[PDB]
């Protein structure tokens, strides 16, 4: 009978063998302020797109995996600049 | 009597003792948060043997963890004078990892290195006793080795690690068991035929907090400024009878480094950092008629008689530029450690601190290697022109020379120890840099 | 916890200044972590053991030792 | 180039070490002190000095504060060298602290051999041995003048001196117990020595004279000092034998918030002998030839690291029979506790455990506070004695179970504990809290 | 009588001299849970 406690959603949670009392016990706390890079949780956004197929390419290349060179390439954190606390994972239970 | 002392007062004292400031007769101390210790076994994931990579993780029984220990049980191969220091040889390696990442790594020749520059007196010798046979011990003797890790937790409880605050960071350790250890397992290049496997466990030392500290710790962000170990492998430009070979080695280090430290080996042989000779303890059956100079007395493969050191001297190059004056090898063997450690580092075992204290935890001056786009270490060797098989052809040598047998140490392993910083926050931790 | 808990101070292999030399303080008389020759309770004006913050008498030291801290 | 090439190189990571620093390492600032001025003066020993005779000194008003005490032996060899082992030590049977009439501390010859054997290292050790011993191969008949040191709080540092000063109506004494017999100067194993010398003995105490502000001070003030006190008990060994492994539940009946636990086993006829005896090198008298003996130790040779003629197989403390830590080997308590918590080398047969960060510090570092257990206890498995200690193949080339046949001889057990309490001086008085 | 085939009427027996377990213990993360007993302690006490 947990009616006062940190509800995720709609699940209480439990870390050290207690009941999550309030926010301030979980460890997001500590960087709850900040623009984290990704939450954990990754709800993908409705359905993912279909793998395209064809005859042409995959027979003219036979293989060779060509990669395409032009994309994002989303660069990590640079050896000198510390890690920045964004690179933290937010663990968002609730 | 002691009254003449004193009254014997003037202005030479007022520095001394004008205008107190502590007095020596009375100790203040100061409340500390209450803690216990208490030793825990952590079990080993994969099969223990020689060759074979096994690993452990250390689970949340107490908040934080300092000290670990593992030990092995090892049997002798052979009689006495054939294993050298061999919990340790074995150990070859052990990476600590932490949320996966790999925050550090200590290997067999570093533990070697390590002690050879930085324990000393009776806290080497009890480290002797911990990881080899030093009572003369017969063929089947067997007996239990401690090997303490010393990675930056391991050595004071100022960097105990917080378990407690990586809800979501397990930590681990991947321990490399050497294929091969001398006097255990094989005898030189030939195994020992019958030789036991070892038995391995890995002991934890946790420290179980109160309850206000408990809270700080699951509450409070954190920062440890901690050490790391830097290691790659080179092959010697090797000298010879004719000459003196140079050698540039680039050093691809980064971070503030606290000291450089090196050493030329014989990979067949572990630990063995300087040549073979017929002189006492310089190789097997060394003085005698059954003395060869291929193969080290094992029990003494370590050695003071730097005539058996490979280096003639060294400089460190920052992006092209001396650093420091050419030194004789002598001088990193030495000196260095004279002066920053006050311990003795046997010959073939060099020692370059950037630091005033590189024996300390407390930083004390640093060479940030991740402003140094080009370091370099650069070596010059000695002749390898003594009949190492003629007692008085090394004993009686000059400071350019060495033993013809000087050739074998092909390898060199240079080290770098440096300052990083741990964070730790939202249960979970890794370094800040690279 | 409403305490100003420091951190460690653990005997230091070297010596240390803490750049603040005009005004002597007297919680770094007693701080292990820079002086590395004696250590001694400090004296006031007339002799008299001053007690830094912080710190803790031997009576006060031996009653969180045997007795046991707060909260 | 040169150091400046590296002090122009400040990158972000030095930001954590160098930036808006808070100390430096170029200046040091020296604190001024107290007017003091340290003189030897001789007490008066009471009673007829003498082999087991009892004898004690009150210690003079003469200085201000007392530290340092060294109680001084003449003794004289009763057979060649290899007949002694700490012989001073072992003269001075114990010594009991008495201030205002109330008992604080006492210590014992075999604790003075623990002590030493598990705290003192490297040089001191040696140097405490030439203080103790005779150790230049001298022979029958000579004449040394020893040197015993006593290790009470007050004698190891000036911020515990007893102000004596402050005790205006009450005494502070020493009582000393000669041993009946001493190893190599009235007795050879149980032969009397005819012609036997009785010891001179002489006590003396180094005294603090302070200056006037701080003399009347500590005369006036009340006074509290946290102060160590041993507890100790004597007790029969679980002897092991050729077909078992003993094994023993012993109470610990100490009280206080003890530093640590340390014991060892030994054969009471022997002083210092924690191990068993045999026919190898430094085992036993006459090892290594045809007049060996495993009844008998080379008195001069009887303390050994090696492990094999120790009798702990593994041990545990529990606290009202809960374990106080995982079980580990007797070598666990014999090199890894005092590696990690001392730093020096301890003898096979002696064993630690702390329960403190530094067992070593004056500053509390952890505790097990006794007077809180109702049923401490400490578990001892012992080593199997099948070895034939007479057989160096046996005794050299053995397992981690089993020890010497002789090692049955290891009939006493010996647990000290040290602990921290209060002295308390007030109005010219004092005596200890509890 | 055949030592090497049951009774497969009567395979099951209370006499634990036949039972292979001489004694026991369980550890939890390197720890004794309990010190150890005689495999009958398991067999009899336990279920007693």
């Amino acid at each position: 009978g947990y009616e006062n406690s940190y509800d995720a959603n709609g699940a209480r949670l439990v870390m050290d063998g207690k009941v999550v009392k309030s926010e301030c016990q979980l460890p997001s706390y500590q960087i709850r302020n900040s623009k984290h890079h990704t939450q954990l949780p990754m709800r993908s956004l409705n359905e993912p797109p279909p793998m395209v197929e064809d005859l042409v390419d995959e027979s003219l290349f036979e293989g060779l995996q060509g990669y395409p060179v032009d994309e994002k390439l989303d660069l990590l954190t640079p050896p000198g600049t510390a890690t920045p606390s964004s690179e933290w994972a937010a663990i968002n239970y609730g | 009597g002691g009254l003449s002392q004193l009254v014997a007062y003037g202005a030479q004292d007022v520095y001394l003792t004008g205008n107190p400031q502590i007095t020596f007769f009375k100790t203040v101390y100061r409340r500390y948060t209450n803690f216990a210790i208490e030793s825990i076994q952590q079990t080993i994931n994969g099969s223990v043997g020689f060759g074979n990579k096994v690993s452990t993780q250390i689970s949340r029984n107490g908040d934080l963890i300092t000290d670990i220990v593992v030990e092995f049980v090892l049997t002798k191969g052979g009689n006495g004078g054939t294993t050298y220091y061999p919990a340790e040889e074995l150990l070859q390696d052990v990476e600590l990892e932490i949320g996966g990442q790999r925050i550090d790594k200590h290997y067999n020749d570093w533990f070697r290195t390590y002690d050879a520059l930085f324990r000393m007196n009776d806290d080497r010798y009890n480290y002797r006793r911990m990881t080899d046979w030093v009572n003369n011990e017969l063929v089947g003797a067997q007996k239990r080795f401690y090997v303490p890790l010393i990675f930056f937790f391991n050595q004071t409880p100022g960097l105990a690690l917080p378990l407690i605050a990586l809800q979501y960071h397990e930590v681990k350790l991947y321990f490399t068991l050497a294929s091969q250890v001398q006097g255990v397992n094989y005898n030189g290049s030939s195994a020992i035929a019958g030789a036991a496997q070892p038995t391995m466990s890995v002991w934890v030392d946790y420290i179980f907090l109160d309850t206000q500290e408990r809270t700080r710790f699951a509450q409070l962000p954190h920062e440890y400024l901690i050490e790391q170990l830097q290691f790659t492998g080179s092959e010697t430009a090797t000298p010879s009878a004719t000459t003196q070979a140079s050698q540039n080695i680039r050093l691809n280090f980064n971070h503030p480094t606290k000291y450089l430290a090196w050493n030329f080996n014989n990979p067949t042989n572990y630990g063995q950092y300087t040549a073979l000779a017929n002189i006492p303890g310089a190789c097997s059956g060394a003085g005698t008629a059954a003395a060869t100079v291929t193969t080290p007395d094992y029990g003494n493969t370590g050695t003071y008689n730097e005539q058996l050191a490979v280096l003639d001297s060294a400089k460190i190059q920052l992006n092209g530029q001396d650093r420091f004056a050419t030194r004789k090898g002598s001088y990193f063997n030495k000196v260095q450690p004279y002066q920053s450690i006050g311990g003795v580092t046997p010959a073939g075992v060099y020692l370059y601190s950037f630091a005033l204290k590189p024996a300390g935890r407390q930083p004390s001056g640093t060479c940030n290697f991740s402003r140094i786009d080009n370091a370099t270490l650069s070596l010059t060797y000695k002749t390898c022109s003594i009949d190492a098989t003629s007692p008085a052809a090394v004993l009686g040598n000059t400071e350019t020379v060495t033993a013809n047998t000087a050739t074998l140490l092909t390898a060199l392993n240079i080290y770098a120890k440096n300052y990083n910083v741990l964070r730790i926050m939202s249960g979970m931790g890794g370094l800040a840099y690279a | 916890p409403s305490y100003q808990i420091r951190n460690s101070k653990h005997h230091t292999q070297l010596p240390m200044r803490s750049l603040n030399e005009p005004p002597p303080m007297v919680e770094d008389l007693v701080d292990e972590s820079l002086f590395e020759g004696l250590q001694g309770y400090p004296v006031d004006e007339k002799l008299d053991l001053l007690t830094p913050p912080g710190t803790a008498t031997p009576s006060s030291e031996w009653a969180a030792i045997n007795y046991g801290l707060t909260n």
